RNA sequence: CUACCCUUGGUCAGGUUGAAGUUCAGGACUGAAUGGAGGACCGAACCGACUUACGUUGAAAAGUGAGCGGAUGAACU
RNA sequence: UGAGUAGCGAAAGACGGGUGAGAAUCCCGUCCACCGAUUGACUAAGGUUUCCAGAGGAAGGCUCGUCCGCUCUGGGUUAGUCGGGUCCUAAGCUGAGGCCGACAGGCGUAGGCGAUGGAUAACAGGUUGAUAUUCCUGUACCACCUAUAAUCGUAUCGAUGGGGGGACGCAGUAGGAUAGGCGAAGCGUGCGAUUGGAUUGCACGUCUAAGCAGUAAGGCGCUGAGCUGUGAUGGGGAGAAGUUCGAGUCGUUGAUUUCACACUGCCGAGAAAAGCCUCUAGAUAGAAAAUAGGUGCCCGUACCGCAAACCGACACAGGUAGUCAAGAUGAGAAUUCUAAGGUGAGCGAGCGAACUCUCGUUAAGGAACUCGGCAAAAUGACCCCGUAACUUCGGGAGAAGGGGUGCUCUUUAGGGUUAACGCCCAGAAGAGCCGCAGUGAAUAGGCCCAAGCGACUGUUUAUCAAAAACACAGGUCUCUGCUAAACCGUAAGGUGAUGUAUAGGGGCUGACGCCUGCCCGGU
RNA sequence: UGAUAUUGAAAUUGCUUUCUAACCCGCACCACUUAUCGUGGUGGGAGACAGUGUCAGGCGGGCAGUUUGA
């Protein structure tokens, strides 16, 4: 489904590029297994293993008004056949 | 010298949370004479 | 008997332990025991309604069977043992076909005895009309089926006196003269331990591992506290009588409501 | 926070003395060993707050320095 | 205004070189000093993005600032096994029915929630500016699914029911073992210019879980058992050498760790439920040992955490649970100097006035001070002698009062471990050498004679009173026969008590010894 | 502590005794139901008494409002 919202494309996501593991946000409330089948139906490649974590919102304030960014979802597909 | 705040996240939700709030008569009148004022934050 | 101790501190000086050569074993059977926590003088409504209660040793409560109902089968004493939660010790009376009982132990016993509407001598439990008078019984009941209450804590007794046609004469050991209905069980004899009023606990300390707290005397306290208030210095009671702390005569006075309708069964009074 | 309580846990460097009991030898009692009791002893952690100095628009709306008391218990947490 | 006044929050910095508009403060470096039962390492709570990189210096920072826990821009938290849930239950909370009650509502049964406890499968090394039993490498184990399965058949599954177990206090020594520590063998580097020495001098000396045995002790031919040896491992770390190489020893000491609440003693008599294993009810009917593969959810994980990030309005001498915890000296977690690792205190420079504070010494005297020896001096450690009255026979007692202690060299019964050698712990005695002084510093009882109060240990006015006050063991009087009395509540319901007159409540007194006289007008 | 309602039936004398169906039991056993609760039944006990309602007298610093002159 469309439950993978976007790439991550950062320093560190790059440098896990070359141990062939790649980064997406996805959306707040899915397993790891949703993930893993969202990604092998939209990539057709086999997945090896699935890590995922949360992150804080955390406050911003540009300009005279405070509040806090989003929570995100950051899981990282390890590939086991095929890439991107 | 040990002051009278000493934080704790499971009292602090257990004795001023919504859902205890919520479970007495006098707690319902807490949260809707908060209401008429308008408050952001209700419990805590 | 008491043993005494000799005075190495101030706190042993005069101070008697019990000794338990009658006890036999002292790790209880694990069938029979019952968590106990200690409500200290506390009520379901949080407060204290009872004062002078509070801390001691944890308690592992022991099911004693007061009932004493069976078929007429035998038993047989295993063990004395120690009861960490009444001034008589208990023990452990197997029966024929096989089941494990706890009675508070009458003084001099090792044998197995039995239960029945007639058998009589020491340990047994038979009802109050099969009893001569004179005799000494405990644990006497008085409905009947419910355990026994009467005489039960440790060096009691009491002698059945004689006897109406529905109803049996009790002494207690108050002194009471009472009528006790002729169908009430009692066990034969006198509840052992009977050294248990000589012990001098010796010092504040064991009185306080025992679950007995302070016990302030009223008149120290402030007049908003007790009728025996404050005055400058030592005052005496200062009023006709001594009260308690909640406003009541609490010396002479006779505070009897009971149930008022064992007066047609108590003839006599302490 | 604080006062008491309930349930469940944890902490208490080290050293000294030597109760019953017991066993051996004697003759109920003696001496030697063994034993290791106690709101026991000296003393750090820990808990207190006795005395004096300083501080008192303080480092601190009750503290600090030097000494001080308890330290297996009615202990502390 | 006070006023350019008080304050700038315990403490050691110096210099060289950089960077820069600007340097006591920022970066680097060398030297110096401080902590080191902690100013170090890891964690719970709590905080909540403060963590990292590159820029910035208007505000915050008690000065400065090129710097920052601050501003801007980008980032960073990875789990079948770690701590919680998909397990269990304490106190407590909630409680359909139910009982009680002007309403609101209180109480409470079946049941449920509820960890601080029980149960429960992964360890070592590497890595980045920021994670790390999570990533990666290596080697495992667990639950479930699937196929082949040698050997199918009352063979399997077995209740939410029965049973056993789990399952438990407190002290005390004794023992095993290991961690760690110390000392000499094997390695690895340096080998000196100030007199000398080359037997000299530094630094290192292995490593997991799991799986194979088998093992002090312990309990009842069984159950549990630290531990050790082996492969794991031709692997990884490795002081140091030039991607290629490199040692890994016996000796002694040994815990507060662990066998282990084991054994023993005591009295104050020391959680529950599940996982677990059984038995039949009852489903009538597979293979677990094996071969191969496969799936394994949610939440936390960054950083600080004796603190500049938590609680005190502060970048505040205060408070904050638990874990690890080295060397020399020692009983020792004490004192003093160091290790590991970390810090140099977020205002300085002068001059060395009064006065205040902290600290040292003082001729002669020695409490003459003062309300009062308050404060300060003094004593103080270990081995030795010696030790009064009095006494409840325990004590007083460390009574009091005195002596000794350094280094060297000799002789010399000793203890532990070892096949001995060899280490390890204790000395006697004798001869000497030095000084003003020998526990040469630091740490560490002043005592005695009497009187009053309280018997004692203990508690008390958080924040001016710690005592003679309170408690206390003991005495006594009194009420209460059990749906007990007494207390809470309007009542239900409770506590007393899953107790029952050797018990429970209340009043007074307050160890122990000897005693406790008279009166019933009156209340 | 009395009167009276719940509250009946017999006897000697309003007083007194007896007795069961009311009412009552933190009595036992059974079923709800693998609940020290509750309800229902059965056995036992007590018994027209207790408990409760309305009226009345008394005690009553246990608690309350108050007064205590210039």
């Amino acid at each position: 489904r469309d439950i993978l919202k976007r790439p991550v494309i950062t320093e560190k996501s790059s440098e896990a590029m070359a141990e062939d593991k790649y980064t997406f946000d996805v959306d707040t409330r899915v397993n790891k297994t949703q993930v893993k089948m969202a990604v092998e139906e939209i990539f057709n490649v086999k997945v090896a293993s699935v890590n995922i974590m949360n992150y804080k919102p955390k406050k911003k304030r540009m300009g005279r008004y405070q509040g806090y960014t989003n929570k995100r979802r950051k899981a990282i597909v390890t590939l086991k056949e095929g890439s991107i | 010298v040990k002051r009278t705040y000493q934080p704790n996240k499971r009292k602090h939700s257990k004795v001023h949370g919504f859902r205890k709030r919520m479970s007495t008569k006098n707690g319902r009148k807490v949260l809707a004479r908060r209401r008429r004022k308008g408050r952001k934050v209700l419990s805590a | 008997a008491i043993k005494k101790y000799k005075p190495i501190t101030n706190g042993r000086r005069n101070m008697t332990s019990l000794d338990f050569a009658e006890i036999t074993k002292t790790t209880p059977e694990k069938s029979l025991l019952k968590p106990l926590p200690k409500k200290a003088g506390r009520n379901n409504q949080g407060k204290l309604t009872v004062r002078h209660h509070g801390g001691g040793h944890k308690r592992q409560y022991r099911v004693i069977d007061f009932k004493r109902n069976k078929d007429g089968i035998n038993a047989k004493v295993d063990s004395i043992q120690y009861d960490p939660n009444r001034s008589a010790n208990i023990a452990l009376v197997v029966y024929a076909d096989g089941e494990k009982r706890y009675i508070i132990a009458p003084k001099g016993l090792e044998v197995g005895q039995i239960v029945e509407s007639g058998a009589i001598k020491v340990g047994n439990a038979l009802p109050l009309q099969n009893i001569p008078v004179g005799t000494v019984v405990h644990n006497i009941e008085l409905k009947p089926g419910k355990g026994g209450q009467i005489a039960r804590s440790a060096g009691a007794s009491a002698q059945v006196l004689g006897k109406e046609g529905k109803y049996v004469l009790i002494r207690l050991r108050s002194g009471e003269v009472r009528m006790i209905l002729s169908t009430c069980r009692a066990t034969i004899g006198q509840v052992g331990n009977l050294q248990h009023e000589l012990v001098n606990v010796g010092k504040a300390g064991r009185s306080r591992w025992k679950g007995i707290r302070p016990t302030v005397r009223g008149s120290v306290m402030n007049p908003n506290d007790h009728p025996h208030g404050g005055g400058e210095g030592r005052a005496p009671i200062g009023r006709p009588s001594p009260m308690s702390p909640w406003g009541k005569p609490t010396l002479g006075k006779k505070t009897r409501r009971g149930k008022k309708s064992s007066d047609k069964l108590i003839v006599r009074g302490r």
